[PDB]
C-alpha cells in the first residue's frame, strides 16, 4: 500500500488477497 | 497473467511482462504480496522538478490477462529520488506541483497533523507557493538510516503514500 | 465500506456506497475464498430483454474500492435468463435475446461443449442464431451454463435445467 | 474540427462533433470564450449520490490538425444540492476523487479553517463526504446567492458554481 | 474555467487566446 | 461458483475468488 | 504559465521556463502566435542519419503550470537539418525511416497530390524504397532565398509539417 | 489554423497560434 522509494527503483508490494465486506 | 497498462503523455499503453522486465520494471509474486518495481530508467515515467531534487511519477495499472474475472488494479508510483537535501540543521524535502495533494505526513510512524501548530512543534514548516517545501528539523530525527517519511498524495484518484528514507545524501 | 458498486446504466454510470447499493437492491457476501455480489431482479440499474415470455436480466456492475494506493477495479457483470427453461414436451427451450454478448460456450453439467469429442447434436441441443440464440433440448439437478464474452469480459451464466 | 473524448467505466471514447451533440453535450463559441454544455442525460456521466444528491462528474477532453491541442474540461455538479430545513440549507458532496481545497461563499473566500467556518456559521462534517450546513440568515435569500466549492481533480482546479437556492 | 451548475445543465466556458510565458 | 453467474428465480448471484494470480514467477 | 515537457527515451522531463531555457530551449510571448524555438543541441532531441543528411526529432508538448483550465499542446519538431543538398540540376532531399510517414509535399506554396504525375509535373521524384528520398528539378525551382518545400509527416499520430528552405546546404 | 516546424541549419522553430479554432466557425 505504500511506494518505496530507495535512490535505484520504485517498489510497491500489493496483497493477493481482496479485503471482503463485512 | 497480469499485464501493465501505462499511463503515458497522456495516452494509455498496455505492456505484456517480457516488454515491462526489458523496459526496467520487475515483477515478483509472493505468497503475501504481488510485487511490482519500476528502475528510474523504466519507461512511461515522467520526471518532475523542485530545485535539484526529482519527483518521478508513474501512473501504472495491472490489468488481468484472464477477463472472467476482470480485475484492475492501480499501482501509481511518486518518489522524490534526490529527497532529502541537508543543510547544517534542516533536512529539506522538495515536491513539485505534480497533480498530487499532500495529505498527511508521517515521520518514524507518527502521523502529524497538518495543523501549522503542529507541525512547527514537530520540527517541520511547509511552503506552498511553488510546490511542497519541506523543511525538516534534524534534531527531532533518530540518527541515520532510522528515519522513514510517508508524503501521502491524493494523485488522480489514488492515494499515494510515499516513503523515503530522510538520510542526508 | 470497502468496495463501491460501480453501475452502468442509459448510457451512464452511477457509483453506489455499500450501504446505498444494499438499499437499491443488491447484496455483497464474503468467504475466505470468494468475494458474493448478489443483485435482486428489482436492483437498480438492471437491464432487461424479451424474447417470447423469456427475459434476460443484464447488470453492468464494477466493484470500485474507495482504497488508498490499489485502486482496485472489478468487473462483475451478471447476465441470468430468469424465466429459462420453458417446457412443453420433448422440448425444453432456452431462449437468448441479441444483446451484445457474443456466445462464447454452452456447458451442460460440467461437460463442456467446446471441447468435447461429441457434437451440440450429439448433447441433444439445437441453436438457432438468426433472431437471437434458441436452445432446443430434449426433454427425455441438471444445470447449463452459457458462457458470454460481453464487452470483452467473459460471462459464464449457470441456470438449472428444470421445467417452468 | 474538435472531438470529445469521455472517460466513462476504466475507458476513453472519442466523439465527433456531431455525435457528441447527438449524444448530450453541445458546443458554442463566441469570440471572447469556448462553451462546452452537457445536461444531466449526457453520454458518459459517472453520478455520484449522497443521501438522495446526484454529484455529476464529466471526464471530458477537447481534442483537435497539425497544431493537436487537448483541453481538458472536467464537470462536476450537486444537481440537487442544497437540501434546506426552516434553519440550514445543506450541501452534501459524495466522495468521488476530488481534493476540497478551496470553499467561497457569494464571493467571500474562507481559506478553510475549521474555526474560522464555525465562526462564518458553516459546520463542515468530513466524516462521510463533505456536508456544508449553511445559515439561511447568512444567505441573501435571493436569486444571488451562491456557493463554490474548489477541488483538486485529476491534477486540475475545478470551481463548481451552484446556486443555494433550496432544492427542487 | 469555472462549471457552472443549474438545474437543469453543467457549463463551462474556455478562453479562446493562449496564455503568455513567463 | 467460481466468477460464474449463478441465476435463481429470485436472485443473481456471482463468486469472486478472493486470491489474486502471479504473473510469470508462480506458472509461466 | 507553460512548462516544456520533453519526451526521451521512454521518459518525459517536466522543465519550467528557465530549465528548458538552460538546455537549450527558448519560448518568445508575441499576441498573435506562441512561439518554440530549440537548438540543434537542445536536451532530449532524436537525432536520425540518412547518408550526407541528419535529421532531428524533439517530441516537445507544452503543459500549462495553471490548472483551472488544463491545456497540453502538442508541438513536435522534426528538421532536416542538412537538407537539401544539390549536385548541379538536382536539389535532393533525404529522410530515414525515422517512424513518421511521409503525408504531403508542398512546393512554393503549392500543395501536390501525392501522385508520380502529380509530383513530375512539379519536378519531384520521389523514391520511399530506402528511406525517403527527394529529387526536385532545380530547373523547375525559382532559384532564390524564397523556394521552399514542406513535408507533412504523422509521427506516432501527431501532424507535423517541416518547412526547409530548398537552398543548397553546402 | 495551423502549425509548422520551420527548419534551418542552425535552429528548429514552431509558431502555434493562441486563438483556439471554434466549433462550428
Ligand atoms: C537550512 O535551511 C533552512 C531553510 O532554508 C533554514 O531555515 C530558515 O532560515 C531562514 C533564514 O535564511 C529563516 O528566516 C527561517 O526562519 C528558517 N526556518 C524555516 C525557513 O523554516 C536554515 O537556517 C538553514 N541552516 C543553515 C543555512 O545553517
Ligand atoms: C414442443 O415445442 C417444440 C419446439 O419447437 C416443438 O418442436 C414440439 O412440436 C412441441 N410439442 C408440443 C407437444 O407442443
Ligand atoms: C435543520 O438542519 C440542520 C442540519 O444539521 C440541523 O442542525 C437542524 O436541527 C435542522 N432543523 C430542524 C430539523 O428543524
Ligand atoms: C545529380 O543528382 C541527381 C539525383 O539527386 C542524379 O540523378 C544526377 O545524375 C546527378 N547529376 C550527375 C550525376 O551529374
Amino acid at each position: 500500500s505504500v511506494v518505496t522509494c530507495t535512490k535505484d527503483s520504485m517498489t510497491v508490494r500489493i496483497p493477493r488477497t481482496l479485503s471482503g465486506f463485512d | 497473467f497480469w499485464d501493465l497498462e501505462v499511463k503515458f503523455t497522456g495516452q494509455t499503453s498496455l505492456l505484456g511482462m517480457s516488454e515491462a522486465r526489458q523496459r526496467g520494471y520487475q515483477f515478483s509474486s509472493d505468497p503475501y504480496y504481488l510485487t511490482v518495481q519500476a528502475s528510474y530508467s523504466a519507461f512511461g515515467l515522467n520526471v518532475f522538478n523542485l530545485e535539484n531534487q526529482r519527483l518521478y511519477v508513474a501512473d501504472l495499472r495491472l490489468v488481468s490477462q484472464f477477463g472472467s474475472p476482470r480485475i484492475s488494479i492501480d499501482t501509481p508510483m511518486i518518489c522524490a529520488r534526490d529527497s532529502p537535501s541537508c543543510n547544517s540543521t534542516h533536512a529539506t524535502v522538495l515536491i513539485p506541483f505534480f497533480g498530487g495533494v499532500l495529505t498527511g505526513i508521517n515521520v518514524n510512524s507518527v502521523n502529524i497533523q497538518l495543523s501549522s501548530y503542529s507541525l512547527q512543534q514537530h520540527g517541520i514548516t511547509l511552503d506552498s507557493r511553488n510546490g511542497y517545501r519541506l523543511y525538516i528539523k534534524r534534531s527531532t530525527l533518530k540518527g541515520d538510516r532510522n528515519d522513514v517519511l510517508v508524503l501521502t498524495f491524493i494523485y488522480y484518484g489514488k492515494t499515494v503514500p510515499m516513503l523515503i528514507s530522510l538520510v542526508c545524501s
